[PDB]
RNA sequence: CUCUCGGCCGAAGCGUUUACUUUGAAAAAA
RNA sequence: AAACUGCGAAUGGCUCAUUAAAUCAGUUAUGGUUCCUUUGGUCGCUCGUACUUGGAUAACUGUGGUAAUUCUAGAGCUAAUACAUGCCGACGGGCGCUGACCCCCUUCGCGGGGGGGAUGCGUGCAUUUAUCAGUGGUGACUCUAGAUAACCUCGGGCCGAUCGCACGCCCCCCGUGGCGGCGACGACCCAUUCGAACGUCUGCCCUAUCAACUUUCGAUGGUAGUCGCCGUGCCUACCAUGGUGACCACGGGUGACGGGGAAUCAGGGUUCGAUUCCGGAGAGGGAGCCUGAGAAACGGCUACCACAUCCAAGGAAGGCAGCAGGCGCGCAAAUU
């Protein structure tokens, strides 16, 4: 279960920290 | 050997008190000559001191060692049955069993 | 007093139990749980005084012990456990699914579920902090925590927790223009809009809320409870869709109901 | 018993005030732990909640830092030099937060030698034994070198410490509770504290 | 030397001020960083209070308190304890029987910090609730007004 | 009410401040 | 059945003696603490006989003492989720420092670089201290999380030697056979529930034939400590001379427990509230404690003060302001 949840957790912190990125890239260049 | 007794008053003896008479106590849980009816209670109790002397109503005595004959009241009789061990351990000690 | 206390004189107890002078003494002090003790409903008051099942104490407890009654899919034996806000009770055995909601007079209510919908609650989160390793955890209004919830969810958000699992499906930001109900104060059991919130910092936060009808209020922003995103409730909501009567209006519905009876 | 409670002072405008109860046992207070300087003995008390404090008798080693080194070591303590508070704490020898100890320099000594690998606390006469040689003048690697002639850029310290460790005993300040936790803790003196605390020393002789 | 009046040290907790450096270094300036916060709720820090080299443990802005409860005003009327004075809240009191009202007072002990100079008697003072300082002390100075009369 | 910065409104300063009055929130049952 | 173990007995019930910014009410705070239990989260995260370890004690069986108690003494047996002691497994490694040695570039060469590495020490969560940088949150942290050097109490933190019900799948196998489902009990630490405890603002009846009070023996504030579950003259040492008061301080009285409320009342108001709900206090008067998460507990213990019971004079045992009931008191109040 820890590894699991662990996995999962660090998949969808990446998908965030992606999008965030991208929204703030987005928001500099216009 | 001298297990203890009771003076002629009833009470009983404690072996940590050295006195050839009375005192008064402060008993608590794990002290001889005194049983709880509460956690944490401790009580008052009046104690016989360990020196044997002559105001004794009761003196008790255990036989260590065994003299050329024997007391027809105490010794000759037969053992008697007892419970046997009741952890296994116990049981394998007794009886010098080996694991298998 | 020297210590805890465990009676609850019958006078004293809440009024939403609608509980009665003469019956005792004593009314059933509910036990530690999930639910506070002046805002949650005992199963003994639900399962003889509401339901009718029982008639006395004794036959809520026989009923309790066949294991009968669940909740949020767990088989509960005490009598005095506190059930609260947003909670789901399922009778297998006659097949019987209900919901914790407050009615617009600010009492429990009787409020009958699909078996599909019973499956899922909603929480209100209260906390949100790191632990040990770096960890997420988020605490709900149930007391329930949840390990690695998703970085967006901030607090006085509402998250849907699917029982079974106990895992978080999806969330709804607390924003203006959302659904909520309003669970504690003069405004419990009221339905509506969030229109705008008030900050002051050092003190309580005010949040204005606006109905169907267009009847507008306001309370604090802990008796806030977000139910669904815009106008569209994510549960099953009571006979009253949480629009408040005037007590003129009451009668009049009463009155049109009379007449038109026989 | 001992009592800390509030309603057996005075009021603000200076009068009395009568009591409306007697004690109670969450008011209660303790005998003070006077830490001496011995042979280690902590009695453990039964505080409330069920908890544990530590009351510390007798104790004689503790963990002090170098904090401008950031070396933390397990030391014996020797003495007691100077007490804020009270000097009465100074001549019984007693161990309070924020008194001033007299510590053994043996352990920073070595993880001074080894770690820049230079002379220090050592006589003018230069008498040495066959490890210490072997530790400071160790036969090393190029690259091993390198490393250890770029640490000697920064080996320098104040003569005040120096002269301390010339004289084998190291000032510092506890700063654990002996009577609440059981052990005594603190840090190594230096900088304009340690001007401090020495001109206060030499002014009480 | 003026800091160091009390038979104890006097130094700010949360700062290390033993950091060794270069030779270099130490000939520019023994220049310790201070220590300092913003309390909240709008109140502005007194730049004495970061350009200052003061030791004060209750002070709000370098010291250990936390300010939290009611924000209260008064005026200044004694000044002759150390770091604490004494204002006067004045109010009037409503007496139902009659429909009027009788003028009350009430006096507070206030700890005032040393960021805090040219306050005479008579100025308004505006003061924030923290943990007890003391027997009688609970409020702590965080802004100080100068009377009408100030040319 | 006021410039500025962000999406007419949002943030920030408001008010020299109160008293007063009208709202609203929180306010055990009996 | 009995007895050991566990839990409860700190709730309830009674009374109103004390108590005049005290209690109490409304309003705030704990970013200054503790918290049995319930609910949820963690519980191979530590790299260092186990196919189950040890010694006793009751109940029981026998022998007794005292006028007397829910007094107990000696002897013979025997258990644990009582009391103790202690492994394996995951365990292959990973990461921080120490680092003999081995390579790859540049250099004529020194020298300037980039890697690999055997051998050693440390390692997880809690505890104490010092230093460094700045995932998530607040109006505000000296917050939460992270990194580094150590420590880690013998009156000793965790890391399961416990119980029940249904019993089945797998192997070169018949074994040391391997695996597996629901529960019960226990436990370090977070969160929650029930609280408790300290604080903030405002508010109380008469009395000046009570006008100055507090500060030797803390009264007001500062610094460092002790003690305490925490914040603080709570206490200690060294210092400053402070703090309160006609806006009534200080003292005295109260046939004074405080409120929710009650009687009378055009509109104002006057008087009452021991009494079933919410807080407080007490158990003949004081004081001191054990156990426990919680008591300065009294249908718990230990003394003194006042009463008072049995006695074979050596001793032993007490607390109805709990339900009935009795004496006394009184104008004044019910069934053992
Ligand atoms: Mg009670
Ligand atoms: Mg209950
Ligand atoms: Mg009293
Ligand atoms: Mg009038
Ligand atoms: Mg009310
Ligand atoms: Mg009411
Ligand atoms: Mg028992
Ligand atoms: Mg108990
Ligand atoms: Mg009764
Ligand atoms: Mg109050
Ligand atoms: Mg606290
Ligand atoms: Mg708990
Ligand atoms: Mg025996
Ligand atoms: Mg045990
Ligand atoms: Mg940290
Ligand atoms: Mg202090
Ligand atoms: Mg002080
Ligand atoms: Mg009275
Ligand atoms: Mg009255
Ligand atoms: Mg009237
Ligand atoms: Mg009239
Ligand atoms: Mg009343
Ligand atoms: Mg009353
Ligand atoms: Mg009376
Ligand atoms: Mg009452
Ligand atoms: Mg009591
Ligand atoms: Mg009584
Ligand atoms: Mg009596
Ligand atoms: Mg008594
Ligand atoms: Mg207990
Ligand atoms: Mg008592
Ligand atoms: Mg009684
Ligand atoms: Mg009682
Ligand atoms: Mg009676
Ligand atoms: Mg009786
Ligand atoms: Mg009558
Ligand atoms: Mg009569």
């Amino acid at each position: 279960k820890n590894k699991e949840e662990a996995a999962e957790y660090a998949k969808l912190l990446a998908k965030r920290m992606k999008e965030a990125k991208e929204k703030r890239q987005e928001q500099i260049a216009k | 050997r001298i297990s203890g007794g009771n003076d002629k008053q009833g009470f009983p003896m404690k072996q940590g008190v050295l006195t050839h008479g009375r005192v008064r106590l402060l008993l608590s849980k794990g002290h001889s000559c005194y049983r709880p009816r509460r956690t944490g209670e401790r009580k008052r109790k009046s104690v016989r001191g360990c020196i044997v002397d002559a105001n004794l109503s009761v003196l008790n005595l255990v036989i260590v060692k065994k003299g050329e004959k024997d007391i027809p009241g105490l010794t000759d009789t037969t053992v008697p049955r007892r419970l046997g061990p009741k952890r296994a351990s116990r049981i394998r000690k007794l009886f010098n069993l080996s694991k298998e | 007093a020297r210590g805890p206390k465990k009676h609850l004189k019958r006078v004293a107890a809440p009024k939403h139990w609608m509980l009665d002078k003469l019956t005792g003494v004593f009314a059933p002090r509910p036990s530690t749980g999930p639910h506070k003790l002046r805002e949650c409903l005992p199963l003994i008051i639900f399962l003889r005084n509401r339901l009718k099942y029982a008639l006395t104490g004794d036959e809520v407890k026989k009923i309790c012990m066949q294991r009968f009654i669940k909740i949020d899919g767990k088989v509960r034996t005490d009598i005095t456990y506190p059930a609260g806000f947003m909670d789901v009770i399922s009778i297998d055995k006659t097949g019987e699914n209900f919901r914790l909601i407050y009615d617009t007079k600010g009492r429990f209510a009787v409020h009958r579920i699909t078996p599909e919908e019973a499956k899922y609650k909603l929480c209100k989160v209260r906390k949100i902090f790191v632990g040990t390793k770096g960890i997420p955890h988020l605490v709900t209004h149930d007391a329930r925590t949840i390990r690695y919830p998703d970085p967006l969810i901030k607090v006085n958000d509402t998250i849907q927790i699917d029982l079974e699992t106990g895992k978080i499906t999806d969330f709804i930001k607390f924003d203006t223009g959302n659904l909520c109900m309003v669970t504690g104060g003069a405004n419990l059991g009221r339905i509506g809009v969030i229109t705008n919130r008030e900050r002051h910092p050092g003190s309580f936060d005010v949040v204005h809320v606006k109905d169907a009808n267009g009847n507008s209020f306001a309370t604090r922003l802990s008796n806030i409870f977000v139910i669904g995103k815009g106008n569209k409730p994510w549960i099953s909501l009571p006979r009253g869709k949480g629009i408040r009567l005037t007590i003129a209006e009451e009668r009049d519905k009463r009155l049109a109901a009379k007449q038109s009876s026989g | 018993g001992i009592s800390r409670d509030n309603w057996h002072k005075r009021r603000k405008t200076g009068g009395k005030r009568k009591p409306y109860h007697k004690k109670r046992k969450y008011e209660l207070g303790r005998p003070a732990a006077n830490t001496k300087i011995g042979p280690r003995r902590i009695h453990t008390v039964r505080v409330r909640g069920g908890n544990k404090k530590y009351r510390a008798l007798r104790l004689d080693v503790g963990n002090f830092s170098w904090g401008s080194e950031c070396c933390t070591r397990k030391t014996r303590i020797i003495d007691v030099v100077y007490n804020a508070s009270n000097n009465e704490l100074v001549r019984t020898k007693t161990l309070v937060k924020n008194c001033i100890v007299l510590i053994d320099s043996t352990p920073y000594r070595q993880w001074y030698e080894s770690h820049y690998a230079l002379p220090l606390g050592r006589k003018k006469g230069a008498k040495l034994t066959p490890e210490e040689e072997e530790i400071l003048n160790k036969k090393r690697s190029k690259k091993i070198q390198k490393k250890y002639d770029e640490r000697k850029k920064n080996a320098k310290i104040s003569s005040l410490l120096e002269e301390q460790f010339q004289q084998g005993k190291l000032l510092a300040c506890i700063a654990s509770r002996p009577g609440q936790c059981g052990r005594a803790d603190g840090y190594v003196l230096e900088g304009k504290e340690l001007e401090f605390y020495l001109r206060k020393i030499k002014a009480r002789k | 030397a003026d800091i160091q009046t009390e038979r104890a040290y006097q130094k700010q907790p949360t700062i290390f001020q033993n950091k060794k450096r270069v030779l270099l270094g130490e000939t520019g300036k023994e220049k310790l960083p201070r220590y300092y916060k913003n309390i909240g709720l709008g109140f502005k820090t007194p730049k004495e209070a970061i350009e200052g080299t003061y030791i004060d443990k209750k002070c709000p802005f370098t010291g250990n308190v936390s300010i939290r409860g009611r924000i209260l005003s008064g005026v200044v009327t004694k000044m002759k304890m150390q770091r604490t004075i004494v204002i006067r809240r004045d109010y009037l009191h409503y007496i139902r029987k009659y429909n009027r009202f009788e003028k009350r007072h009430k006096n507070m002990s206030v700890h005032l910090s040393p960021c805090f100079r040219d306050v005479q008697i008579g100025d308004i003072v505006t003061v924030g609730e923290c943990r007890p300082l003391s027997k009688t002390v609970r409020f702590n100075v965080l802004k100080v007004t100068k009377a009408a009369g100030t040319k």
